[PDB]
This record gives C-alpha cells, sequence and structure tokens, in this order.
RNA sequence: GGGGGGGGGGG
DNA sequence: TGCATCCGTGCCCTGAGGGTAATAAGCACAC
DNA sequence: GTGTGCTATAATGGGAGCTGGCACGGATGCA
C-alpha cells in the first residue's frame, strides 16, 4: 500500500502507463504537430488568439475539472467563456470541422505522450541526488522540462523522442539545481563560476598533492583572475548556519543561545538617550523661546526635519540676515552655557 | 554564562518557592522588569538612576511571541476583558 | 531601520504610517518586523496535520471515516466519491462517500480497453471494427480478455 | 503516406483497399455507429442515452460513455464509461466537509445514543461530543482545512549577521522556502495542463510541505537540512517539550540584577 | 510494513 | 474480555569543549 | 550583472537497506 514513502508511491503510479513502440510514437508527434497546425488553421479563420482556441480545446479534453487563469490569455478564463467559444467554433461549415477534430486528437496525443515520458524523466533525474535538492523535485523540474520537449519536438527528422528530450531534461534540472538550492540566491552566471572554481581547486590539489594558495588557483583560471577575486569569490560562495544546531555535542544548547542583540537599544544606551534628550531641552530653556524655537527648527528636534534659513526667518516673519544673526547668538549662548555649566561633555561619547 | 556577561536563571522551582511565600510583587518584577519587558526595563534604570521608585510592569515580549506563533499554527488567540471585548497586547502595531 | 524607508526618501518621525511610493515601504517602528504577518495563497487546501494525526482524528470523527481510509484518500492513495452519477461498479452501483482504487476509478471513468500485440507474419483472424466476445481468439497466439469491438491500430501490409 | 514526397502510395486506378497484418489489436468495450452527414458531438464529449451524436438528430446515442469520432474509419465510438463525480485528498475532504449540517447528525447520534449496546453507545457519544463542541464553539469544521498558510513574522525567525562576518538562519525560512518552490511549481505545472499525475505528486508533495512545516516528523521521515541528519526545527517543536517556549521562557528566564559567587 | 540514541566536569 | 501497535513521558543550576562537512556542458543575445 | 533560451547518435522504475539493549502507561482497532 506504501503508506508514506513518496517515492514508491510516483513509481508504481508512473508504472502502469505502457511504455510506447516507435510508431505509435511516430503517429503520436504527427498527431500533435497536425494539432498544432489545425490551431493556426482556427486562429486565422476564426481571427482570434491562439493561446486562447489552444486552451479552449485542452480544457474540453481535460474536462470540467481544470479551469483557471492563463498567464498568457487577456480575458479571464471562466465556463461561460469556453462555453461560448465551445459554441462558436461549432458553428463552423462542415469543411472546417475537420480541423477542430484533430486538434481534439492532438492534444490527448500530446497528453499521452507526456505520460508515456516520465521514467526517462526518473532516469536522468536519478543522477543529481545530493546537491541541495530532493528527487521528487528534480523529478518535477525534469517533468517540465520534458513537457516543453514534447513542445518543442519535430518527427521529420526521423530522430527518437528521447534524443531530444534528454537535452531538454537536463538542463531543467540544471537550472533548477541553480536558481533554488541555496537558501540565500546567488545567479546562475555565478554559480557557474563557482563550479568551476571548485573544479580547478580540486584538479590542482589532485597534481600539487595538498590543498594550493590563492594565487595558483588564480594563475590556474586563466586571464581576469587574481588571488583577491578568488578569494571574493569563496567569500560569496558560503552558506548560512542554522540557529538550532547544537554548538558542543549537546542537544539542549544550541547556536542561538549567545547571539546577541544589537538593533534594540540597550537599557543603558536608550537611558543616555533620554538624559541627553532633557539636559538639551534643559540647556534650552535657559535661552529665549525664539532663539531656542529657531535652533530647534534647524538641528530637528522639533518635527524632525531641517529646516534652512530661509523657511525659519519666513516662519518668523524676518531676514534671513536677521534669522542667522539670532541663531549665531543662540549658539553663542548656549557655547557659553556649555562652557559655564559642563553638562554636555560627557554626551560627547 | 559567565563569558556573555549574562544572568541567573529564575526557573520554575524559584517561582514556586515565590508563590509559596507569597511575594506577589516580588515575582512579577523577576517576570517582567528584570527581564523582556523592553519598556518596563528601561522606565526601572531610568527611574533608579533618577531616584523614583520603578513604574508598574507591562505584558512579557515572551507572550507576544507566544502569541505570534499561535497565529502561525493558525489559531486564534484573544486576550478579553470582564466584558469579553478584545483589548489588544500590541497597542495597534500588528492590527491593520 | 526606525522610521526609515528602504529607498532612503522617509527616514524621520516627520511622516509616520505614510507609505514611500518607490519601495512601497510603510515608516513606522522597526519593532513591527517582530509582529506582522504574512500570507501563503495555496493553490490546492491542505489539511492542518493537528487534527489529523492526534488520535482520535477529529476530521475522521466528524466524517466517520477511520484513520488509514482518512490517509489514503489526504495522501493521493485512493479516491472518494462526492456524487455517483448514476455510475455503476461490478453490477453493485456506487454510492456516496465509498472508496475507489485507482484501477477501478479509471475503468469507471474512461472505460476498460486492452492492447493486444500480435507476432510479426501473424495475420489476425477477426476483421477491423468486429465485435468480439470474451475468450475468442483474435489471433493464433492471442486470446481475449473482454467482450467488445476490436479495432486495428498499424496494419504493416496493403 | 511518407515524410517525402517519394514512397507514397497512389492508387493506379479504380480498385478497393485491404488491410492486413497489423501490428496490434485494440478490444474496447465501446458502442459503434456509423455516420454520414456532418457530426454534432466532438472527441473527448460525454453523451447520455437519447443524446444526438450526428447527421442532425437521426443517430443518437443508447448508452452512457464518451464520444471517440475515428475520421478514418467514419465512425462516431461510445466507450461505455460515466461522469462519475470523485475526488483526492484535501479539496474532496473539504468539500465533504462543507456539506456537513450539525444538527442533523446531532439527532442522529442521539437516536444512536439509546442503542442498548455499550461500544456503539460510547462510540455516539465520542461523536456527539465533538458535533456539540463544533456547535457551541462557533466554529466551522471546514476550517480545519488551510486554504491560506500564514507567515511568521522576520524577527522571530531572524537571518543575522553573526560577529565573525558569517550568516545565522532559522529553520523556518528552509521550511518556508520549500513550502513556497512547491506552491509556484503547482501554479506553474497547472497552467501548462500537464497529465493528471505530475498534479497529484505535486499536490502530494505539497500536502507533506504544509506536513513538515506544521509538524515535522510527525509522518515519514523528518526533513532534514543538505547533507545532515539533524531535523528542522518545525513550529510544534519549539511550543512543547523541556526546551520548548511554555518551560524554557514563560515558566522560567533569566533575570537581571543577579551575580552568582562560591560560599 | 521498513533504522535508536546530547560529549565531560562541579554542586 | 485479551493481544497488538503507536504515542507520550521520564530533576535543577553552572562551567568548558567547539563547532562548518564527499558536485555533471556551457554559450548567445537583451537590457 | 542578471534573467532567459537552447542545444538533435541514443539513453526510459532510487536509495540500499548503515539492521540491535528502555520501559511503562494509556487509548483505540481487531480479534
Ligand atoms: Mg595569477
Ligand atoms: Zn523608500
Amino acid at each position: 500500500i506504501s503508506t508514506s514513502d513518496p517515492v514508491r508511491q510516483y513509481l508504481h503510479e508512473i508504472g502502469q502507463v505502457p511504455l510506447l513502440t516507435l510508431e505509435e510514437e511516430v503517429e503520436l508527434a504527427r498527431k500533435v504537430e497536425e494539432g498544432m497546425e489545425a490551431i493556426k488553421k482556427l486562429s486565422e479563420i476564426t481571427g482570434l488568439d491562439p493561446d486562447l482556441i489552444r486552451e479552449v480545446v485542452r480544457a474540453k479534453i481535460l474536462g470540467s475539472a481544470r479551469v483557471r487563469h492563463i498567464p498568457g490569455l487577456k480575458e479571464t478564463l471562466d465556463p461561460k467563456t469556453v462555453e461560448e467559444i465551445d459554441q462558436k467554433l461549432k458553428s463552423l461549415p462542415k469543411e472546417h470541422k475537420r480541423y477542430l477534430h484533430i486538434a481534439r486528437e492532438g492534444e490527448a496525443a500530446r497528453q499521452h505522450l507526456i505520460e508515456a515520458n516520465l521514467r526517462l524523466v526518473v532516469s536522468i533525474a536519478k543522477k543529481y541526488t545530493g546537491r541541495g535538492l530532493s528527487f521528487l523535485d528534480l523529478i518535477q523540474e525534469g517533468n517540465q522540462g520534458l513537457i516543453r520537449a514534447v513542445e518543442k519536438f519535430e518527427y521529420k527528422r526521423r530522430f527518437k523522442f528521447s534524443t531530444y528530450a534528454t537535452w531538454w531534461i537536463r538542463q531543467a534540472i540544471n537550472r533548477a539545481i541553480a536558481d533554488q538550492a541555496r537558501t540565500i540566491r546567488i545567479p546562475v552566471h555565478m554559480v557557474e563560476t563557482i563550479n568551476k572554481l571548485s573544479r580547478t581547486a580540486r584538479q590542482l590539489q589532485q597534481e600539487l598533492g595538498r590543498e594550493p594558495t590563492y594565487e595558483e588557483i588564480a594563475e590556474a583560471m586563466g586571464p581576469g583572475w587574481d588571488a583577491k577575486r578568488v578569494e571574493e569569490t569563496l567569500k560569496i560562495a558560503q552558506e548560512p548556519v542554522s540557529l538550532e544546531t547544537p554548538i558542543g555535542d549537546e542537544k539542549d544548547s544550541f547556536y542561538g543561545d549567545f547571539i546577541p542583540d544589537e538593533h534594540l537599544p540597550s537599557p543603558v544606551d536608550a537611558a543616555t538617550q533620554s538624559l541627553l534628550s532633557e539636559e538639551l531641552e534643559k540647556a534650552l530653556s535657559k535661552l529665549s523661546e525664539r532663539e531656542a524655537m529657531v535652533l530647534k527648527l534647524r538641528k530637528g528636534l522639533i518635527d524632525g526635519r531641517e529646516h534652512t534659513l530661509e523657511e525659519v526667518g519666513a516662519f518668523f516673519g524676518v531676514t534671513r540676515e536677521r534669522i542667522r544673526q539670532i541663531e549665531n547668538k543662540a549658539l553663542r549662548k548656549l557655547k557659553y552655557h556649555e562652557s559655564r555649566t559642563r553638562k554636555l561633555r560627557d554626551f560627547l561619547d | 554564562g559567565k563569558a556573555q556577561f549574562g544572568g541567573q536563571r529564575f526557573g520554575e522551582m524559584e517561582v514556586w518557592a515565590l508563590e509559596a511565600y507569597g511575594a506577589a510583587h516580588t515575582l512579577q518584577e523577576m517576570l517582567t522588569l528584570k527581564s523582556d519587558d523592553i519598556e518596563g526595563r528601561n522606565a526601572a534604570y531610568e527611574a533608579i538612576i533618577k531616584g523614583e521608585d520603578v513604574p508598574e510592569p507591562s505584558v512579557p515580549e515572551s507572550f507576544r511571541v507566544l502569541v505570534k506563533e499561535l497565529q502561525a499554527l493558525a489559531l486564534d488567540v484573544q486576550t478579553l476583558d470582564e466584558k469579553d471585548n478584545p483589548v489588544d497586547i500590541f497597542e495597534g502595531l500588528a492590527s491593520k | 531601520k526606525d522610521y526609515e524607508c528602504a529607498c532612503g526618501k522617509y527616514k524621520r518621525q516627520r511622516f509616520e504610517g505614510k507609505v514611500c511610493e518607490r519601495c512601497g515601504v510603510e515608516v513606522t517602528k522597526s519593532i513591527v518586523r517582530r509582529y506582522r504577518m504574512g500570507h501563503i495563497e495555496l493553490a490546492t487546501p491542505a489539511a492542518h496535520i493537528w487534527f489529523v494525526k492526534d488520535v482520535p482524528s477529529k476530521i475522521g470523527t466528524l466524517l466517520d471515516l477511520s484513520a488509514t481510509e482518512l490517509e489514503q484518500v489526504l495522501y493521493f492513495s485512493k479516491y472518494i466519491v462526492l456524487d455517483p452519477k448514476g455510475a455503476i461498479l461490478n453490477g453493485v452501483p456506487v454510492e456516496k462517500r465509498q472508496l475507489l482504487t485507482d484501477e477501478e476509478y479509471r475503468e469507471l471513468r474512461y472505460g476498460k480497453q486492452e492492447t493486444y500485440p500480435l507476432p510479426p507474419g501473424v495475420d489476425a483472424l477477426v476483421k477491423d471494427g468486429e465485435e468480439v466476445v470474451k475468450g475468442q481468439e483474435l489471433a493464433p497466439g492471442v486470446v481475449s480478455r473482454l467482450d467488445g469491438v476490436a479495432l486495428y491500430r498499424f496494419p504493416r501490409r496493403v | 503516406a511518407a515524410i517525402d514526397p517519394e514512397e507514397e502510395v497512389i492508387a493506379e486506378a479504380e480498385g478497393v483497399v485491404h488491410l492486413h497484418e497489423p501490428a496490434s489489436i485494440l478490444v474496447v468495450k465501446a458502442r459503434v455507429y456509423p455516420f454520414e452527414d456532418d457530426v454534432e458531438v466532438s472527441t473527448g464529449d460525454r453523451v447520455a442515452p437519447g443524446d444526438v451524436l450526428a447527421d442532425g438528430g437521426k443517430v443518437k446515442s443508447d448508452v452512457y460513455g464518451r464520444v471517440e469520432v475515428d475520421l478514418v474509419r467514419n465512425v462516431v465510438r461510445v466507450v461505455e464509461s460515466y461522469d462519475i463525480d470523485a475526488r483526492m485528498g484535501a479539496e474532496a475532504i473539504q468539500q465533504l466537509l462543507k456539506e456537513l449540517d450539525l444538527e442533523a447528525l446531532e439527532k442522529e447520534l442521539l437516536e444512536e445514543m439509546k442503542h442498548p449496546s455499550r461500544a456503539r453507545r460510547a462510540k455516539a457519544r465520542k461523536r456527539l461530543e465533538v458535533v456539540r463542541a463544533f456547535l457551541d464553539s462557533g466554529n466551522r469544521p471546514e476550517w480545519m482545512i488551510l486554504e491560506a498558510v500564514p507567515v511568521l513574522p522576520p524577527d522571530l525567525r531572524p537571518m543575522v549577521q553573526v560577529d565573525g562576518g558569517r550568516f545565522a538562519t532559522s529553520d523556518l525560512n528552509d521550511l518556508y522556502r520549500r513550502l513556497i518552490n512547491r506552491n509556484n511549481r503547482l501554479k506553474k505545472l497547472l497552467a501548462q495542463g500537464a497529465p493528471e499525475i505530475i498534479i497529484r505528486n505535486e499536490k502530494r508533495m505539497l500536502q507533506e510541505a504544509v506536513d513538515a512545516l506544521l509538524d515535522n516528523g510527525r509522518r515519514g521521515a523528518p526533513v532534514t537540512n543538505p547533507g545532515s541528519d539533524r531535523p528542522l526545527r518545525s513550529l510544534t517543536d519549539i511550543l512543547s517539550g523541556k526546551q520548548g517556549r511554555f518551560r524554557q521562557n514563560l515558566l522560567g528566564k533569566r533575570v537581571d540584577y543577579s551575580g552568582r559567587s562560591v560560599i
């Protein structure tokens, strides 16, 4: 019955669709190509978007189960519109009915081919284990590559299907591994750079008989590489650690039990800031109301924005020269008060 | 730990001893003003260095952590008053 | 960062709650990162495991389903019927809330049919489109297992 | 026909054509109907006895089945198969849960409560307890099926730069990453109209991903960090146990203004 | 029906 | 009623250790 | 620098079973 163990279930399911003989494969590919040509013909005839007719025929052949919005279609996909399109296509004369029949058969042929060629995906994916992704994820990405290969396969060239399908399955698996295997994402070109660098380091360790220094690696990489670039690449390729890992050999003490919180201010720091605000208010209360307002509007103690001299002068209705002079004399008073009282020295940190 | 300049652990048994002594305010200090009550501990330090008495303790941060983690498990935990009307412990930051 | 947008256009409390157009980040305290939740919109509903594997299962008890049956349905091992649509299986009409295995569901939904390969050079006894009963010999080495119409797939010779 | 213009078989003159030596023979439990004029129904459509098939209503179907139009043979086949409504997994479970009438079930369980037998009475009692809890609580049963998973705030699963320059992460980020990956892949596979096996496997692994996110190791093997055997820490394992939230951070704490020394 | 376990010291 | 299987529990605080781990082609346009 | 496409001998069911030293209570199937 295979309770749990999804891989056994997947294998037993894919083992129920029979393998294809060559003539059946050729006929299915011919049906798919003819159906695509028929869809193009219907697009020309009815003057509609080929993807629309394609999705309508696919929905009809699949059944009422799968209805949902298509990213490419501009109109929303609902049963009303698909019934409208089905009735519009069922109103055409006798001659064009054969095109609709061929398209409806080609969709089923495509489904049968995609179902038939899944164990090839499984066999290609079985060699990618251990690179950060689980087996079933690789299987599904290979299945997507297989679907694309089924779309792109041309049977006129007399080549077997697996020959063209393997390329797409392999490329899909590699792209998925390069895109999704890391917690912090690295672009695919940089991933290829990391892999090439690791390969070069492995080779140089093999010949040299010891782990090479950065300069030897950079020399082996060729032009454009120096030791600093190799060190930077190695620094880039590092994977984070989990806070829930046991540091020693315990199972109760972990890595996060020793990481401090540097963001939120400590009580000492918050108290220092509060005392600084209170002392600044007390010192400014030794000034006049207007000259305190001037500096508060200039520094950001009021409303939090640093106002220009023109803005404060307009607010007080005075000349920018007058606002500058009163600001300067207020700052002189502040300097005198701090020199006489010494209440802000220790707050310079 | 000594190396991290940390503090002593007031475990379950110490809380049981405090409860058996009937010392409610000392226990409430241990649970809030001396750990994971940010506003409470900041105001307590300010009041002490100003010579005043420490203020009223507030909701611990670990209770908010527990509430959010339970909301992550698709469970709705609500704090209710005597009339069963909702009372917010996040002062509106977590509510749109 | 407290009271500061991502792009740095709004960097203090003079805006509080205002949403930056460039980065889309609301200007509030940083501690809101401890409280605000998100969500993931699944394309297929999923059962909460607490109400499935906590004996006795609450969903199973409500639906009068045993643990094995609920496990088989939830993790895709058997079907469950919501509307019989007048179907009948092995002479017994299908009743609602019955469990069908994949072969039974397929023979109900898409019909039953089989494909018999013939050895090379051996000609078919029956002709194309001819009705055939179970056990009737379609080829010297082929014995039919179901009564139904027989069709040619690929004739080598014209 | 052939791929190339040559090797095509064009009739020399008037005659008849016969086909011999099939590669294989398919036996299908179906009803055949020849037709002359235009056919009303295309392939894949399902018909009921009496539904019009072709010839503008002259020929009609006698059996519930699926229409298979063979244009080569100019024949409409009806493969005997029904439109039975059967579903799988949490979608079917939720559909069933939305159709429950708790009052009628309460009445039925109250009737069963009076049966003489011990076991039947006890089972009815348990079921009625659950039903009455749902009734009085005001919680719809279908809410036990999730349609939109909630996402914990980042600061409770932080991505923090350690002093040495490295990064430290929580396992919850990995579980959420797996969930999002599988959900997006499901959406893409649905957009492409993939066969049912692929969609079924994807839905099953999505269910397993949600199960691991909620309670890792409850069913099957726990998900582990690549190249390691240490299970990831789900939401369930943080709340329970000696190292859980309750006992470690709520029933006991670490306090300020404290010291220690030898006595 | 098919794979277990947190090292050593102090009190 | 008597067996069989699965899940849940198993003392408290503190110190020092010191943690990072076996890889499949790339190249061409585009912005 | 990063995101995306594609390529044409033929290839068509993984990982091997890294195995066994806690023990008792309870709760439900299953006789
Ligand atoms: Mg060099
Ligand atoms: Zn911004």
